[PDB]
RNA sequence: GUGCUGAAAGCAUAUAGGCACGAAAUUUACCUUAAGAUAUUUCUUAAAUAUACGUAAGAAAAUAUUACGUUAAUAGGCUUA
RNA sequence: CAGGCUAAUUUGCGCAAGAGUGUACAAAAUGAGUGCGCGGUUUGGCACCUCGAUGUCGGCUUGACUAAUCCUCAUGGAUGCAGAAACUAUGUAGGGUACGACUGUUCGUCGAUUAAAAAGUUACAUGAGCUGGGUUAAAUACGUCGUGAGACAGUAUGGUU
RNA sequence: GUAUGUCAAAAGGGAAACAGCCCAGAACAAGAGUUAAGGUUCCAAAAUUAUUAUUAAGUGAAAUAAAGAAAGUUUUUAUA
């Protein structure tokens, strides 16, 4: 194509740092909402699903913070910044093995 | 507005600074330990510092429109410190719009015709704003290959001690202690 | 001399060396062989 | 290195003088590394060299030995020069006392060699010029560097002698460069027993 | 940059402060470096100013017919010497002919006043290899300055051709004459390529313009005849310019200099024909001050009418 | 492309380090144009110098360039060869 | 038509592997069917720019550039480099690569010289520089097709540049 | 065709330049105000900011050329 969408294949240390803080800020939103309900002896099906099948920033591997699964790539991996609205979207889990 | 009211004669004057391209610089060197391993300021790291002085950006009254820059006398430009193999693998290009007239020259081959001072003028020239003050500021950079220069009397002094001299700091602290004896 | 991209030893006397590497270029990998001069190979162009 | 650890047996008559660290001011460089000037005097002459400072010499004048050692074996720069500085000192000691020699054999019909004097091209007073007739239309003549003695016991045999091996073996390579041994008849100039495998036909 | 790789201002003079005795590498550019890479080609002696008088043939005694150009010397003198300490290079200033005082300007009238030489018609510098090539001021150079068989280089201005087209100036082939050609017989045709080549006429494009009236050097011309009485120096071949035009004749740069004996014999002849060339100069230099100091005070009119 | 010394790696090695050979390319050299620092024991206190005008030209589309103007051979005429 | 995107394809190339040829012996030369790529010079695909207008195949004139090299210079390998010539390969684009017959021809065939008579890009460079033989208007004829008017990558003579 | 958004009809900051991408929805001014994307040696507002390794190729540094070769180098796991 002749239309230039200059998007580097990898992120910079400044983007990776902000990514770490966004993954860390969403963990505080779920921890606050979960602790607030626990004090009242309540539970939300959505909060129980997040804590069950989604890791925290301190539990994610570096390749899961800055990359996503893409079956069209040579090694089935693609920069997370190549995702639409990747800054305001949750993405932490990839297919097993890839 | 009172801050500016006063005598701005000395704030706009041209100061004649001096630096040696061979003296180790703990601030502009990437190696900071041990003491014997500290290197001089590299070409680009020295030019980045000079460009800031030629722009007068080190002054609290800096303005990009006013030419409040200063002079900088660089000596020992023959021993310009460079890393890697830049001296023999870096190339400078030229073209006068005539196809086929692409002139190329390496750093060492350029340091044989016009010395190391020409390599430092190209580095500082690219770090200056591209406007009508670029040639005036770059002209205030007086670079010499050795320790000799015609400005050994122009270099800024403080009590007879040239800045950068062995005992220039002591001569400054002695003049301020005398200025405190007044209301 | 045969310039290849995959140089390989063809006998026990072949030796891998990197010559012509100086302050201006990186050089090339050679396969020098004193026994058979047909085992001479190079990796890369000028 | 396994060669640097080997002490250097100084034979009788040889005298090693180790200087002190010095630095020659180079305006083109900001920091020169210190070196040590080593003088190796003896019967045949005197050779010199400047070794890096990280190489330390334990000159044992009692038992006439000198062992080399570096300040850090983990550095590639010091390991390399450790063995190289040892190999050069070995040639100096065994070159200032016994001397280095090189023999050149001229194979080929019509090949000759004689030592004469060419005052018109003398690089220094009394320089010897090896005259070579190697089939060229013109006469080949080369002046021996100052410090080498060239002789020809036979027309097809040259004998170079000198205290510096690098200078002796380098001059012999300049002579051989005129006729490199060919694989079809063995014609050429062989240096120190050099040989060539001929062809079948 | 403006000229080359140099970004230095044009009014700064830092040369004397970058010295080699201080331990720096000898520069590759500059007068000294330029004189070193031209020592083999720079002639040892000076040259003479001659006037192209015509063309003829030299007839040998056994049947040789050689074309040649006749060059005449008209009161050729050494006016001044250029030293490496004062000018940066070695050279000798040579004169030719004479000129009326009214036409000579006051600046040049005093230039010749401090030398004892009559006003000349032209001047030209001839570079020499070293100080041994400098000659005394005021000595006349005769055709015997050269010897028969000597090779020289003749420089001169070419014949003016005016505004020339493409055929006479660049040897263009032109176009057809009758096969349908329309108004384009001696024209240049295309002046470049389309958009893909710059959308412009490239610099250096060969186009019509003024031709001739430029300097041209003819090298390696032997000397066939030398006559002191007639004042001519017959050289083989052609020479640039018209008849009656001044030319510069000097030893060939692409040939070994003349024998050492000839260079000395000629220098020894200048001392015989002019035994006192410095005494006349010192006397002339002394008179300049006396008259120069009179012009300053304004009493010059008294010295004129002194006797 | 071809070498000498020589280790890392007891050997080997034209690999590091220390030296060198080597092409119609390159650079220099050579030629022209441009550039105009500089030189002269140079000139000038209202000038030096330059231009204009006239006779021209080694110049020539205009312009410019280069000479001359009576203390003068610039152009024409005339005389001689 | 040309440019742009793309690169199946090409009349453009490279690298890897090695069946096999080379009396012997894979890699002097040679290299089946393949794999991994470069390149943007062919035929295409798309229909993005231009239909209140981007003239087009060859020729002439005048260039500039690329280097995957026909000659010239340095040079490695060659049971298969004795020499000579030539083959192959690495450097290298300074210069040169002409003349004539045929065809509108690019191309190609051929004659005779030559150190050699190699290519490509630039709107398949260049028509506000020229030419107009071809292609592509009005006229006319042949053959073929059509009931016919007429049509035809069928062919002819002529035709405001 | 389908799902989501933007552009179209959306300016402003970042992507060197940019309809469609990352942020963010322009009523008008003031502020070393607070922040997003993005960045902090100089051009050019802000770190020549700290910590640990790797690279010596200017590789790379805001558009990853492939298979493949190799006494390049480092680490780890075996092993003498
Ligand atoms: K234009
Ligand atoms: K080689
Ligand atoms: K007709
Ligand atoms: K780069
Ligand atoms: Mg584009
Ligand atoms: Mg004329
Ligand atoms: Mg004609
Ligand atoms: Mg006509
Ligand atoms: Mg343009
Ligand atoms: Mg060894
Ligand atoms: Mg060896
Ligand atoms: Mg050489
Ligand atoms: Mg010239
Ligand atoms: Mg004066
Ligand atoms: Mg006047
Ligand atoms: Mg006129
Ligand atoms: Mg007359
Ligand atoms: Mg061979
Ligand atoms: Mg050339
Ligand atoms: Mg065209
Ligand atoms: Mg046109
Ligand atoms: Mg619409
Ligand atoms: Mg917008
Ligand atoms: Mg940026
Ligand atoms: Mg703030
Ligand atoms: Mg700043
Ligand atoms: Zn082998």
């Amino acid at each position: 194509g002749g239309l230039l969408w200059k998007i580097p294949w990898r992120m910079s240390k400044f983007q990776k740092l902000r990514q770490r803080r966004r993954l860390r800020a969403v963990d505080n939103v779920v921890a606050t909402i979960e602790n607030a309900l626990a004090k009242k002896g309540e539970t939300v099906k959505a909060v129980e699903r997040w804590r069950a099948e989604m890791p925290t920033e301190a539990e994610m591997l570096p390749k899961d913070k800055y990359t996503i699964f893409d079956r069209k790539e040579k090694r089935y991996r693609k920069g997370i910044h190549k995702l639409p609205k990747w800054t305001r979207v949750s993405q932490r889990v990839n297919p097993p093995g890839y | 507005m009172s801050q500016t009211v006063g005598a701005t004669r000395l704030a706009y004057s041209r100061v004649w600074h001096h630096i040696s391209a061979v003296t180790p610089h703990p601030t502009l060197s990437t190696i900071k330990a041990p003491s014997e391993a500290i290197t001089p300021p590299s070409l680009g790291r020295l030019a980045s510092r000079i460009a800031t002085i030629l722009m007068g950006k080190h002054k609290p009254i800096w303005d990009p429109s006013t030419d409040c820059g200063d002079y900088v006398v660089v000596t020992n430009c023959a021993g310009l410190y460079t890393t890697g193999h830049k001296k023999w693998r870096k190339t400078y290009y030229r073209h006068n719009t005539r196809p086929g007239s692409l002139q190329a020259i390496t750093m060492d081959a350029l340091m044989e015709k016009h010395g190391g001072a020409e390599v430092l003028r190209k580095a500082v020239s690219g770090m200056l704003p591209k406007n009508r003050l670029r040639d005036k500021r770059l002209a205030r950079l007086k670079a010499f290959e050795g320790d000799a220069h015609p400005y050994k009397e122009n270099l800024v002094r403080f009590g007879g001690k040239v800045v950068g001299a062995p005992g220039w700091e002591e001569a400054v602290k002695a003049i301020r202690e005398a200025d405190m004896e007044r209301l | 001399m045969k310039v290849h991209s995959a140089i390989k030893k063809r006998c026990e006397h072949c030796k891998v060396v990197r010559r012509k590497a100086n302050k201006r270029q990186n050089g090339y990998l050679y396969i020098i062989c004193p026994a058979n001069p047909r085992h001479k190979q190079r990796q890369g162009y000028r | 290195s396994k060669l640097g650890r080997t002490p250097l047996s100084i034979p009788p008559g040889v005298e090693i003088t180790i200087g002190e660290p010095f630095v020659k001011r180079d305006m083109t460089q900001w920091k020169q590394q210190p070196k040590r000037k080593i003088t190796v005097q003896g019967p045949l002459g005197q050779l010199e060299m400047d070794i890096p400072d990280f190489i330390k010499i334990d000159h044992d004048a009692e038992a006439r030995r000198a062992t080399l050692s570096v300040a850090n074996r983990d550095e590639k720069e010091q390991r390399e020069m450790w063995g190289t500085t040892w190999a050069y000192l070995n040639r100096f000691i065994m070159g200032v006392s016994e001397g280095h020699t090189a023999v050149l054999r001229l194979v080929g019909i019509g090949y000759r060699a004689t030592i004469d004097t060419r005052p018109e091209k003398e690089e220094y007073p009394g320089q010897q010029f090896v005259c070579l007739k190697l089939g060229f239309s013109h006469p080949v003549e080369m002046g021996v560097p100052k410090g080498m003695k060239a002789s020809t016991p036979q027309p097809t045999r040259i004998l170079l002698e000198g205290i510096n091996r690098e200078q002796v073996m380098t001059f012999a390579a300049d002579i051989r460069r005129w006729r490199v041994p060919e694989p079809y008849k063995g014609k050429g100039i062989f240096v120190n027993g050099e040989t060539i495998k001929l062809k079948q036909k | 940059v403006k000229y080359g790789w140099s970004t230095l201002p044009k009014r700064s003079r830092p040369t004397r402060f970058n010295q080699v005795t201080q331990g720096l590498p000898a520069p590759t550019s500059g007068p000294a470096a330029a004189l070193k890479r031209r020592e083999k080609t720079t002639p040892l002696r000076t040259g003479v100013l001659a006037v192209k008088k015509g063309m003829t043939v030299f007839m040998g005694r056994t049947g040789a017919r050689i074309p040649c150009t006749v060059l005449q010397l008209d009161r050729v003198q050494v006016v001044a010497n250029k030293t490496r300490a004062k000018n940066g290079y070695w050279a000798v200033q040579v004169g030719l002919g004479e000129r009326r005082a009214e036409n000579v300007g006051a600046p040049q009238l005093g230039y010749y006043e401090a030398k004892g030489i009559p006003p000349k018609q032209t001047l030209a510098e001839f570079k020499v290899r070293n100080q041994d090539g400098l000659l005394p001021v005021g000595v006349q150079l005769f055709p015997d300055w050269f010897h028969v068989g000597q090779v020289v280089d003749v420089r001169g201005i070419t014949r003016g051709m005016g505004f020339a087209g493409g055929m006479k100036r660049h040897g263009f082939a032109g176009q057809e004459a009758s096969h349908g050609n329309s108004l384009n017989h001696r024209t240049i045709g295309s002046v470049g390529g389309s958009q893909g080549s710059g959308s412009r006429v490239l610099p250096g494009k060969k186009m019509p313009g003024r031709m001739g009236a430029q300097q041209h050097t003819v090298q390696n011309l032997p000397i066939l005849m030398v006559d002191n009485e007639l004042g001519i120096v017959v050289v083989k071949g052609a020479v640039a310019g018209h008849k009656g035009a001044v030319v510069k004749v000097q030893d060939a740069v692409k040939k070994a200099p003349p024998p050492e004996e000839f260079v000395e014999a000629t220098k020894q002849l200048l001392n015989e024909r002019f035994p006192d060339a410095e005494e006349k100069l010192q006397a002339a230099r002394k008179l300049h001050l006396e008259l120069k100091e009179a012009r300053r005070q304004g009493l010059i009119d008294s010295l004129i009418k002194n006797g």
